RNA sequence: CGUAAAGCGCACGCAGGCGGUUUGUUAAGUCAGAUGUGAAAUCCCCGGGCUCAACCUGGGAACUGCAUCUGAUACUGGCAAGCUUGAGUCUCGUAGAGGGGGGUAGAAUUCCAGGUGUAGCGGUGAAAUGCGUAGAGAUCUGGAGGAAUACCGGUGGCGAAGGCGGCCCCCUGGACGAAGACUGACGCUCAGGUGCGAAAGCGUGGGGAGCAAACAGGAUUAGAUACCCUGGUAGUCCACGCCGUAAACGAUGUCGACUUGGAGGUUGUGCCCUUGAGGCGUGGCUUCCGGAGCUAACGCGUUAAGUCGACCGCCUGGGGAGUA
């Protein structure tokens, strides 16, 4: 019950898209505002802001290239149920390169391509296409 | 059913205060009183098998209650099952 | 920009969410249409028809309901369009290649008609073929002359005739539709809300339509 | 893993697996670098030598690993201190075939005791067995008992599931709602284990109206070890134990989050006018129709078989066999 708050972003991300809706709130947290600035800094996500208190309401405003989603796939790896870790020159490409892997690492979260000008890996969290 | 009258003495006795009535101390007092309570009632009947699982459920209910207080603070564990007698 | 009282939003509480955007509740539970984001659609599209209509395209005007169909037959026979005012004949776009060979059937026949053969075999049989005639005249009257493939089809229910949007969506031509709260706009291209069954709804519509499409040639 | 093989019958729950959020802290796992080592051969890379090749052979890479040392501190883990949106407690109420125990009411059936009264009654496709002139059936009055609760009654309600139905009383479980107060992550799942678990069946003692396996007779039938009829024992009902299986079935594990709608039913509750059987909203459970999507298709469709996460059970051609 509510065991990755992580893979729940991506869903509500995903399922946001289906509906087309302009944006999807969910309850913040810090570890989602950091991914939330890879995807703004990368262009699969618009302005999320983090409007919160004690009841952090960080509501993402989705991006449509055209009456099409802009985020064609959102999949997690490293799952509560299961961590997953890559040395260095180990990452894997994302759609051949012309996606993105949100690695956290030693610095902090980053894009896999980050991660590799910085030279260290770390924990992948999940691949959007 | 732990009548009203029942908590109002039970939760001047236990917890913090008297508007106190959330408390893990003050809750295990209630379902022991409850437990207790029921002893006669299904010590006779030994039927109301229906009744019996809403019982076995607030067993259970304490049980967790005192671990999740034996790994926070031993010091109000050991006094209130010493307050309460339990601890088979 | 209310030219005229009523074609605010009507006909259901059993709507379309499909058209969420365009709403406003009534004191019946029944629906109104925010025209003022429609004030802009009409205004649009209709620039659009300009546009093709001096590049020497065809513009295809369709009613339904037995009500308004003669008001549509007016519009087209106003300036030099085609119309569909019957019901409308299922896959005459996406096989015309037949459908054509219906078309010299009538040509024939009204030359036969007015001036042809009336009376070589028996007043009962030539009545045969007028009957006849009726049927194809309210089918293929007002497009005999078209003989193509048109370029434009303006529709005023998308509820009666979802089924040519398809067709025409399913060819390479664009479509304009007066469609209403329980319509599915997903068909259409150049989206127009409102009423459509409305009687005088379309009286303001085709009229709109009728002066833009005839200057529309300059 | 809805219908092809595949969700334990349902549930509680230890170990086990996973775990909300804020900050600091440590640096285990994780990451970077270096180091020691990781036998040679073999493989791979670039060369060389036997007329080429096979083959021999030089240098490198690799040996996907492990140990140590030093930095990194995002994520997971350990510790400490909180927070409240998860969970839980209290106060005031609500609906209900929720469970066990004790009484009780009326209709009806059967039997018994009489009154009235007379040749059929009953049964079926027809008929026969059978009941009856010792006087039935029918009808009236009185009594005896056992079991089940017409109407209300409703893809209505409650319960984990199996299930649960006249009425009254006692003991008692759970669900849900308004409004806040309070505790402060105390959770979700769960092998082994424990409990509950239809009908039938079993044991000991009662009860025995109706119904009815077995059994008998009579028909039907080519036969009829049946389908039909007349009777009828165990059983069905109560008490205490056992059995542990059902097409125990929305053939759909539990929990949580997100994703257009419509008509209904039912139970709370705030507000506008209760101004007139109402209108405006927000919650709990449940019925049907269908969007996207999903799917082998049928269909499912905010109560999902849609999009995801946690954990557990289970399947691997049919038959042999759920058997030895």
């Amino acid at each position: 019950s509510m065991q990755d708050p992580i893979a729940d972003m991506l869903t509500r991300i995903r399922n946001g898209q289906a509906a087309n809706k302009a944006a999807v709130t969910m309850p913040s947290s810090k570890l989602k505002v950091a991914i939330a600035n890879v995807l703004k800094e990368e262009g699969f996500i618009e302005d999320f802001k983090v409007e919160g208190d004690t009841k952090p309401e960080l509501e993402l405003t989705l991006k449509y290239f055209q009456g099409k989603a802009v985020v064609e796939s959102i999949q997690r790896v490293s799952r509560p149920g299961l961590r997953i870790y890559k040395r260095k020159d180990e990452l894997p490409k994302v759609m051949a390169g012309l996606g993105i892997a949100v690695v956290s690492t030693s610095k902090g979260v980053m894009t896999d391509r980050a991660a590799r000008q910085a030279g260290l890996g770390g924990e992948i969290i999940c691949y959007v296409a | 059913s732990l009548s009203t009258e029942a908590t109002a003495k039970i939760v001047s006795e236990f917890g913090r205060d008297a508007n106190d009535t959330g408390s893990t101390e003050v809750q295990v007092a209630l379902l022991t009183a409850q437990i207790n309570h029921l002893q006669g009632h299904f010590a006779e009947h030994k039927k109301d098998h229906h009744s019996r699982r809403g019982l076995l459920r607030m067993v259970s209910q304490r049980r967790k209650l005192l671990d999740y207080l034996k790994r926070k603070d031993v010091a109000r564990y050991t006094q209130l099952i010493e307050r309460l007698g339990l601890r088979r | 920009m209310l030219k005229a009282g009523v074609h605010f939003g009507h006909q259901t509480r059993y709507w379309n969410p499909k058209m969420k955007p365009f709403i406003f509740g009534a004191r019946n539970k029944v629906h109104i249409i925010n025209l003022e984001k429609t004030v802009p659609m009409f205004n649009e599209a209709l620039a659009e028809l300009n546009k093709i209509a001096s590049r020497k395209g065809k513009i295809l005007f369709v009613g339904t309901k037995r009500a308004a169909s003669e008001a549509v037959k007016d519009a087209a026979l106003s300036c030099d369009q085609f119309f569909v005012n019957h019901r409308w004949l299922g896959g005459m776009l996406t096989n015309w290649k037949t459908v054509r060979q219906s078309i010299k059937r009538l040509k024939d026949l009204e030359t036969q008609s007015q001036d042809g053969t009336f009376d070589k075999l028996t007043k009962k049989e030539a009545l045969m073929r007028t009957r006849e005639l009726e049927k194809l005249e309210n089918s293929l009257g007002g497009i005999k002359d078209m003989g193509g493939l048109p370029d434009a089809l303006f529709v005023i229910d998308a509820d009666h005739e979802h089924i040519a949007i398809k067709e025409a969506n399913n060819l390479g031509i664009p479509v304009f539709a007066i469609v209403d709260t329980n319509s599915d706009p997903d068909g259409v291209d150049f989206v127009i809300p409102g009423n459509d069954d409305a009687i005088r709804a379309v009286t303001l519509y085709l009229g709109a339509v009728a002066a833009t499409v005839r200057e529309g040639r300059s």
